[PDB]
């Protein structure tokens, strides 16, 4: 007998291999999933007074720790969070409601205006040296030939009411680019961030429109411990303010339409 | 890692009569399978 | 005079619950894998007829 | 209307950056750098500067090399017409040694170019693959590119190298010739009788719409997040931000469960390492083991059956 | 269930239709309107997908019906029934399952769109979701249009369908000289590169070899610019890959617009107005 | 048993942990990969109808 | 690695003898083996 | 001469773990690589039915 | 003395450490290839039948 | 080299020792395969 | 070796390091591939049956 | 390149020896090859 | 190329005779080559 | 080009002795070449 077929060739046991370093993979890649906002939320863990932290499957990790260049610390992963308050109160008392935020939807700071407590330190460039600041701060920066000048340009917010006006523009000393406006507001000029994803320019005009907040949702910008530099802190303490008004500044970005 | 010298020696203790009592119920299982039907 | 003799000390070096854990699902694993191969060989024991064919109820 | 993070609308300048100094051994850096405002328009204006060692200098030789023979067989297939060259140019091509010779050097005008330009090409691609494990350790960081680079060469190796000699004929690795290579893959595809029911080829393709479907998602997660400074990636990894926070909870809330920004470029990195190591592995078992991969899905029960309702009865057997 | 961080966000509004009605969660998907619809075109499509498998091409008893999971298959009419409702038993069936399908993807964006109303975040994700289901929408309504018949569409089924698109190609003799499907093929092909460039770039300076620091964008930047003479830079990549991606998408979903409608011939023919052209 | 002896400086190189691992993936890879080639070879033990053919213990 | 230099020669000891042990597992299973099936 | 006599230098120069562990995986590749290559040549062991073949074995 | 009297500048200018490491790969790629250039021609060692076809051999 | 110059003698000592041995075991079996299947 | 002007201010030009590079590449290029070339002409020193056969030495 | 002139004589000089070594293993090789097996 | 001009007179003799001397070498393989077998 | 107007001079002139030469060399090449092997 030459012949005695096997019904098991190297195709077969291959693709075998592969199926089990896979399950192997996509267990692993879950476990570097939970590296952050774990244990979850539930009411299970608050009924059971915490006996139940909730993880799920695969666990979690062992902590990971990253060492931060310049004297700056040292991170873990996963780590232990103190929770936070809520700046909002349950819709419903049913569970998987949403809350309504708490006062001035835009102040609230929570939903579109939330955001978490970033280092109150700055990020730095290679050198050491905060990353982020304005040409005033970095000297050698300078616009591309070609491009209007931001500095000088009119900030509008979202019902077409003047702001106030570019008095500067914020730089990375890393990576060459505008990541910030800076406004000097007029209705009590005083000096604000405004992320450039969050502003639109005019060109022909030498305006910045800015869809997110209206005109005087600019005068509770987020402030500066420091107007040389800013903080990792202060960089989304700034984004989030803005991102309310996506669904705040207006009584009808709330939804429906229907 | 994180218990005491007597605790893996007891953990030893039991976790080896446990897998000793596995490898019993298997290779009982692999005799009767080889009276049933020999591979070999 | 040899040395085997301080070999329970791996649960100093080794996560208990992991090998455990590790362990168990392992051996769930390799059950089912070996089934499956066995199952596509000769030693089959579902396609085999025996001992009452029940697709044979009939003239098969 | 918001702006989205597509063209740098307003670019700045600083000096050009010659970049982080690396330390002793590791050759000076040449060519003094340039702007292009349109580059600009999209990303990092700067052009250059570049590092050229002694790897990098004797894999841009032997790549030229290859690149010339490839080059030079096809101005000579049209006869030296570089009219006729520019005119057939996606048809032109250098043919590998024909199957008489096997795995025997073969002489100049049947195949011993493709050898030539073959055996260049490789030892250029894993000269670059060391040239960027050196570029990569200069700066103290980790071998990620040069595991997936490792890969690309993986299934290049398998492709006109490894099967090859296994299945003992260089007339089996891939013609020089954007057409001819066109025609190269659908012509091993026949062969083998039709590589869709070939698995590897399938996991491959999975993870090619995966490589896909993954840099679409993840890309345009961080540009929804860029007005948070999301792309700023690194120290949304070290110090989690409302961005890496948004973004994590946008897939949360869409499809159940999420990664984080960090662990996404895992899943990233693994799924386009993925497509190469099966692709190659498709590739090793065919003809090696084997020969009908239609036949082969019959076996394992895999090929759907239809109504047959056209058919043609076969000569060979009158 | 919510992430450690999430609570802070879990805002009311910003629906597009519903408003308080379906505006909640369950477990961590977010529900809303859309996912009400959604999750009924859903599970009546995949319910009827079950049916299919268990009637089959020729009834139940049958030795085509099947429910091995390779071979279930769901076809369209023939082309005899051009634009109109085909039976039920004839191709029918998958014509609603599409109709469920594309239902289902239209109101699954648009959940992704409340949600992005909610977060606060830039809708990038459900504009380019919407290239899949573009690409779909050829596959399945624009071309069998275009073709006077709906039975052009692609049948469900995991390797029919492969049968499909081999069949389908092979009718033009040499597919593979398609210039869209070039096109669209270097975009999965240079996708797939910027994709895992980007990710070996992130894994190697956020996780540097033991003794050193978190790595920067200078790093960053320095390296790829070593190595190539250029880096995009950071936004840039994420911006590129998205590029990649939807283009991919783009030009299969035009590659194969115009197998058919646009050109009917084989198609390494077409490369005939470079061979003729006046020059040679 | 080194054989002597100061062979022991070795984990004074190479972490115990990871060398302890890294043989357990090694050798529990290796240990497959070859089962495998045992069973594409002379050696295969399985579908040999070995000592009596089972697919023929009915008809299929 | 953390180690004093006593406490390589206890791992190396224990390592060791285990190593050799499964060695002689392996060569027991492989002249029963060979002794059942010589492949040579 | 022959010989080297400063040649301890050398690790004076090399780091030692890392040209260790390089050595354990060019040889546990080369020994991979060239074992397939005896296993594709007139030289294989394994597929060579000696003394006697196994898969003419059985009459049956 | 008419010869290269000054050619230990050449580690003053070029690094010993990479230099060394580098000539290392360099050879063990050149055994690599040119092995397998031996191997493509009439001087190979291994398709041979040497001494005996083992292809050949076996009782059967 | 994060080596002591007596940490380079020292590990010196050991590796040539321990090539040496593994060459030992090389020139073992190849000579065992010499017998079996001479190859030259 | 016998004057030719002042033709050693090249290197207040050219930077000796990198010509050293370059002249170490190009040769290595060049020396594979006229070597290949010749491998793969009638000037052939290997596939030649020199001075005794090979292939028929031992396929016999 | 961080060496004195004393570290790259010491240098220089050992490394004269061990290349010279390797190549003595290489006209070693070439002898063997050369009687058993000539090639030119 | 940040050299002094004495620098351009050491660095330029030791290139020339290396050059030389390699030169020597090749020409040494091409009369071996010559001889062995003629290509003119 | 950051060179005085005189190094302009000595490079031209260490230059075009060089280039001299190279031609030279080549019209030399070039004889050897069509003697023994006519082309026209
Ligand atoms: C191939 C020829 C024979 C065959 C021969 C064998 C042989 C031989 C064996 C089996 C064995 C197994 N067979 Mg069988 N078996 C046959 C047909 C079948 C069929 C069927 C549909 O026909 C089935 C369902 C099974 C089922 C199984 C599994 C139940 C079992 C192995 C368990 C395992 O791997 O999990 C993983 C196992 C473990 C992790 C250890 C078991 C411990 C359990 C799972 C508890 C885990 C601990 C958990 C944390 C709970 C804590 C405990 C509390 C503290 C008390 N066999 C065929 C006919 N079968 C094996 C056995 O032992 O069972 C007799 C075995 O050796
Ligand atoms: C044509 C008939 C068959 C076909 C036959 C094949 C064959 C045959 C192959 C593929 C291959 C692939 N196919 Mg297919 N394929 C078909 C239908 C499809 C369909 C579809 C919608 O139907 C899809 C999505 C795919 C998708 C794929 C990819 C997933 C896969 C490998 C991708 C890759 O990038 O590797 C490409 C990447 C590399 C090769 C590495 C590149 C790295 C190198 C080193 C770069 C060097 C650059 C160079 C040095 C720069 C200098 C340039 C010089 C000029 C050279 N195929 C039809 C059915 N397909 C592969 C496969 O699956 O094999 C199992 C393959 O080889
Ligand atoms: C068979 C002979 C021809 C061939 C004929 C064809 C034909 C015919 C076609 C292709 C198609 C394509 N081919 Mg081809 N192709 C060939 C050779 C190749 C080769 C190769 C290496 O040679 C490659 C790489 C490719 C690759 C490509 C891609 C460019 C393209 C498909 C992209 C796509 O579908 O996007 C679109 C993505 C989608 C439509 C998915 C949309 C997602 C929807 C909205 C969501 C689905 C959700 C679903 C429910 C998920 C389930 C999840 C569960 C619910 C949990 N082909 C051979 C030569 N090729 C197709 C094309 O051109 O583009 C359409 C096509 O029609
Ligand atoms: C028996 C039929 C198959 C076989 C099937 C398996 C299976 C199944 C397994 C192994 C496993 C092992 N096999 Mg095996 N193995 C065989 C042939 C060999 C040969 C050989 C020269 O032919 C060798 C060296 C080995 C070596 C080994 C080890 C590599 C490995 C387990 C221990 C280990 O890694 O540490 C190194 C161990 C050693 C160096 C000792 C060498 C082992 C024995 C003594 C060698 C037997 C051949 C020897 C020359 C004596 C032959 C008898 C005389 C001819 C009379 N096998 C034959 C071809 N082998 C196990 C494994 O890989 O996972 C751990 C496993 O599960
Ligand atoms: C026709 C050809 C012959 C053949 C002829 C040879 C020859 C000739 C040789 C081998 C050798 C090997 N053969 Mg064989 N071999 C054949 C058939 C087989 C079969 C089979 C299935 O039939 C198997 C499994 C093997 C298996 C093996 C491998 C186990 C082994 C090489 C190990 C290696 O790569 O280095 C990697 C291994 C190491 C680096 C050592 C591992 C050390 C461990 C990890 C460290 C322990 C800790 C230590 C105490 C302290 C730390 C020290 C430092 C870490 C170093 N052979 C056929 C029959 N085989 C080689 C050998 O004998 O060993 C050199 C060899 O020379
Ligand atoms: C086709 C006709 C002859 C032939 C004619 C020649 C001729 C003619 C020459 C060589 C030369 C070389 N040949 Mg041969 N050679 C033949 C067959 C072979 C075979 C073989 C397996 O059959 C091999 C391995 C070699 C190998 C070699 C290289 C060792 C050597 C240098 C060139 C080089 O490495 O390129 C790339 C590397 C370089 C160019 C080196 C550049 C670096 C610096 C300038 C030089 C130092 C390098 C190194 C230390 C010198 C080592 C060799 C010394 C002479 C001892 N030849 C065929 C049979 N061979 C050259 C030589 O011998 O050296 C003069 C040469 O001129
Ligand atoms: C998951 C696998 C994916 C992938 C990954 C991948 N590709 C990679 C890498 C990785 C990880 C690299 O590290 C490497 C890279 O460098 O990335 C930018 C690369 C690479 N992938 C590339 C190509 C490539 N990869 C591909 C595929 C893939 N690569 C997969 C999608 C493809 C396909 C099939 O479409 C291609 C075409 C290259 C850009 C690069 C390898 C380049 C290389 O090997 O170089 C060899 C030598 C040369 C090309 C010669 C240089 C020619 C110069 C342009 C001439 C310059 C002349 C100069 C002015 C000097 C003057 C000349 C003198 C002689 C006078
Ligand atoms: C356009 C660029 C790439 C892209 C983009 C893209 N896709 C996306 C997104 C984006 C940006 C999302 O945000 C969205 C998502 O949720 O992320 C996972 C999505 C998505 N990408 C997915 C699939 C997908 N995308 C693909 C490709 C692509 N998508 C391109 C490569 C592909 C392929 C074929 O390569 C697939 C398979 C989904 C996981 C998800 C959208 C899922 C969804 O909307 O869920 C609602 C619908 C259901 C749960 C099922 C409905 C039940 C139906 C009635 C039955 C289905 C019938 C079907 C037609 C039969 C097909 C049978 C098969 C066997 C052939
Ligand atoms: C961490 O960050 C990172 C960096 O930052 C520091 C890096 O620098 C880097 C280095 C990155 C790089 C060097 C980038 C490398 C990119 C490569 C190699 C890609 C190759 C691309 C090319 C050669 C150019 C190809 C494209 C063209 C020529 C343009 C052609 C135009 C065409 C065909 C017509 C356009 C029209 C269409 C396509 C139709 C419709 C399309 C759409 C609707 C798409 C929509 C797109 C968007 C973006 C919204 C990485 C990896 C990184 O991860
Ligand atoms: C007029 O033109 C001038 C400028 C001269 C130059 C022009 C050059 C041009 C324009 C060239 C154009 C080239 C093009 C377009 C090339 C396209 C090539 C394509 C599309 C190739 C596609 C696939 C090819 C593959 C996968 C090739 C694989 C080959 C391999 C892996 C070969 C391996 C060979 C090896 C390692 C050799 C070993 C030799 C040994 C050592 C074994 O010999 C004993
Ligand atoms: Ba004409
Ligand atoms: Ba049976
Ligand atoms: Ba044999
Ligand atoms: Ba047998
Ligand atoms: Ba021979
Ligand atoms: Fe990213």
């Amino acid at each position: 007998s030459a012949g005695i077929t096997h019904y098991i060739d190297a195709a077969q046991i291959t693709i075998w291999a592969f199926w089990l370093f896979f399950f192997g993979l996509i267990i692993y890649l879950r476990r570097e999933d939970k590296r952050e906002g774990y244990p979850l939320d539930s009411d299970r863990t608050e009924r059971s007074g915490g006996r139940v932290k909730v993880v799920g499957f695969p666990d979690l990790p062992d902590p990971k720790t990253f060492v931060l260049p310049h004297n700056g610390g040292t991170v873990v992963a996963p780590r232990v969070e103190a929770p936070v308050a809520v700046n909002a109160t349950p819709f419903s008392p049913a569970p998987g409601s949403p809350l309504v935020p708490n006062g001035d939807p835009m102040l609230s700071g929570f939903g579109p205006a939330a955001s978490p407590d970033r280092p109150k330190h700055c990020d730095l460039t290679f050198e050491g040296l905060p990353k982020i600041v304005p040409m005033r701060v970095a000297k050698e920066f300078s616009i591309a030939e070609g491009d209007p000048d931001p500095r000088g340009m009119t900030v509008v917010g979202l019902d077409g009411e003047v702001a106030g006006t570019v008095s500067d523009v914020w730089v990375d000393r890393s990576e060459p680019q505008i990541r910030y406006l800076e406004v000097e507001v007029a209705a009590n000029k005083k000096k604000v961030l405004l992320p450039i994803g969050f502003s639109r320019f005019d060109k022909k005009a030498r305006k910045v429109k800015v869809d997110a907040i209206k005109a005087a949702h600019f005068a509770n910008v987020p402030t500066l411990s420091n107007p040389d530099q800013v903080t990792l802190y202060e960089e989304d303490k700034v984004c989030a303010y803005y991102a309310g008004g996506k669904l705040y500044a207006t009584a009808e970005r709330a939804g429906p339409l229907l | 890692t994180g218990l005491t010298d007597d605790e893996a020696k007891e953990f030893h203790a039991i976790f080896m009569q446990s897998m000793y009592a596995w490898f019993g119920l298997v290779v009982i299982a692999h005799l009767l399978a080889w009276l049933y039907r020999p591979w070999l | 005079f040899t040395m085997n003799a301080n070999l329970y000390k791996i649960w100093l070096i080794l996560d208990p619950r992991r090998v455990l854990v590790s362990i168990v699902a392992f051996q769930i694993v390799l059950g089912l894998l070996i089934h499956m191969i066995v199952l596509s060989t000769d030693l089959n024991w579902l396609d085999d007829n025996i001992p009452v064919s029940y697709q044979a109820l009939g003239k098969k | 209307p918001e702006y989205q993070n597509i063209f740098t609308a307003v670019q700045v300048r600083a000096p050009a950056y010659p970049g982080v100094p690396l330390p002793k051994g590791n050759l000076p850096r040449i060519g003094r750098p340039i702007f292009s405002y349109w580059l600009g328009k999209i990303g990092d204006a700067q052009i250059g500067p570049i590092y050229l060692g002694l790897t990098g200098t004797l894999s841009i030789f032997f790549g030229l090399v290859a690149i010339s023979i490839i080059g030079f067989n096809m101005l000579a297939s049209v006869h030296w017409d570089v009219f006729q060259f520019l005119k057939h140019f996606f048809w032109l091509g250098l043919e590998p040694p024909p199957p008489q010779y096997g795995l025997r050097i073969p002489p100049l005008s049947e195949g011993g170019w493709w050898l030539m330009a073959g055996l260049f090409l490789t030892l250029s691609i894993l000269l670059w693959w060391v040239r960027t494990y050196k570029r990569a350790e200069a700066l103290g960081m980790s071998q990620h590119l040069s595991w997936a680079f490792a890969a690309a060469i993986f299934f290049y190796l398998v492709l006109g190298f490894i099967r090859p000699v296994m299945m003992g004929s260089w007339a089996k690795a891939v013609p020089f010739g954007i057409f001819p290579h066109l025609d190269w893959t659908a012509a091993f595809s026949i062969r083998y009788g039709n590589l869709y029911y070939n698995p590897f080829h399938m996991l491959s393709i999975a993870f090619l719409y995966g490589s896909a479907l993954l840099f679409a998602m993840h890309g345009a997660t961080i540009l929804s997040v860029s007005r948070f400074g999301g792309d700023r990636e690194i120290d949304q990894i070290t110090h989690r931000g409302t961005a890496a926070e948004r973004a994590a909870l946008f897939w949360r809330w869409t499809m159940g469960f999420n990664v984080t920004m960090e662990s996404i470029h895992r899943w990233a990195w693994w799924c386009a390492v993925l497509t190469v190591i099966t692709a190659g592995i498709g590739i090793l078992l065919s003809g090696t083991v084997v020969d009908n991969w239609y036949l082969w899905a019959v076996k394992h029960g895999m090929a759907p059956a239809y109504p047959e309702v056209v058919t043609a009865v076969n000569p060979y057997e009158t | 269930a919510m992430l450690s961080f999430e609570k802070k966000y879990r805002v009311r509004g910003g629906t597009l239709i519903g408003g308080d009605l379906f505006d909640f969660w369950v477990g961590p998907f977010y529900v809303g309107f859309f996912g009400v619809v959604g999750f009924c075109f859903t599970l009546l499509g995949v319910l009827l997908i079950v049916w299919g498998a268990t009637i089959g091409p020729t009834g139940p008893t049958s030795d085509l019906q099947t429910y091995n999971l390779w071979r279930i298959s769901i076809a369209p009419p023939d082309l005899s029934y051009g634009l109109r409702m085909a039976p039920l038993t004839e191709g029918g069936l998958w014509q609603i399952i599409t109709i469920c399908a594309a239902g289902a993807f239209i109101s699954w964006a648009l959940r992704e769109v409340e949600i992005c109303r909610k977060l606060g975040i830039g809708f990038h994700v459900p504009f380019a979701f919407s290239f899949a289901i573009g690409a779909y929408l050829v596959l399945v309504f624009v071309r069998p249009l275009l073709m006077g018949a709906w039975g052009h569409g692609f049948p469900y089924g995991i390797l029919s369908h492969l049968d499909w698109v081999s069949n389908v190609g092979y009718q033009f003799l040499h597919f593979h000289y398609n210039p869209a499907h070039m096109l669209a093929i270097s975009f999965f092909f240079t996708n797939c590169l910027a994709l895992s460039m980007h990710g070996s770039l992130i894994l190697s300076v956020t996780n540097p070899q033991k003794g050193e620091p978190v790595k920067t964008s200078e790093h960053e930047n320095t390296f790829f610019r070593d190595i190539v003479g250029y880096s995009i830079g950071a936004l840039a990549i994420h911006r590129l890959g998205l590029f990649l991606a939807l283009s991919a998408a783009f030009w299969s979903a035009v590659c194969i617009l115009i197998s058919g409608p646009f050109w009917t011939r084989g198609w390494p023919e077409w490369w005939n107005w470079w061979l003729e052209l006046p020059l040679w």
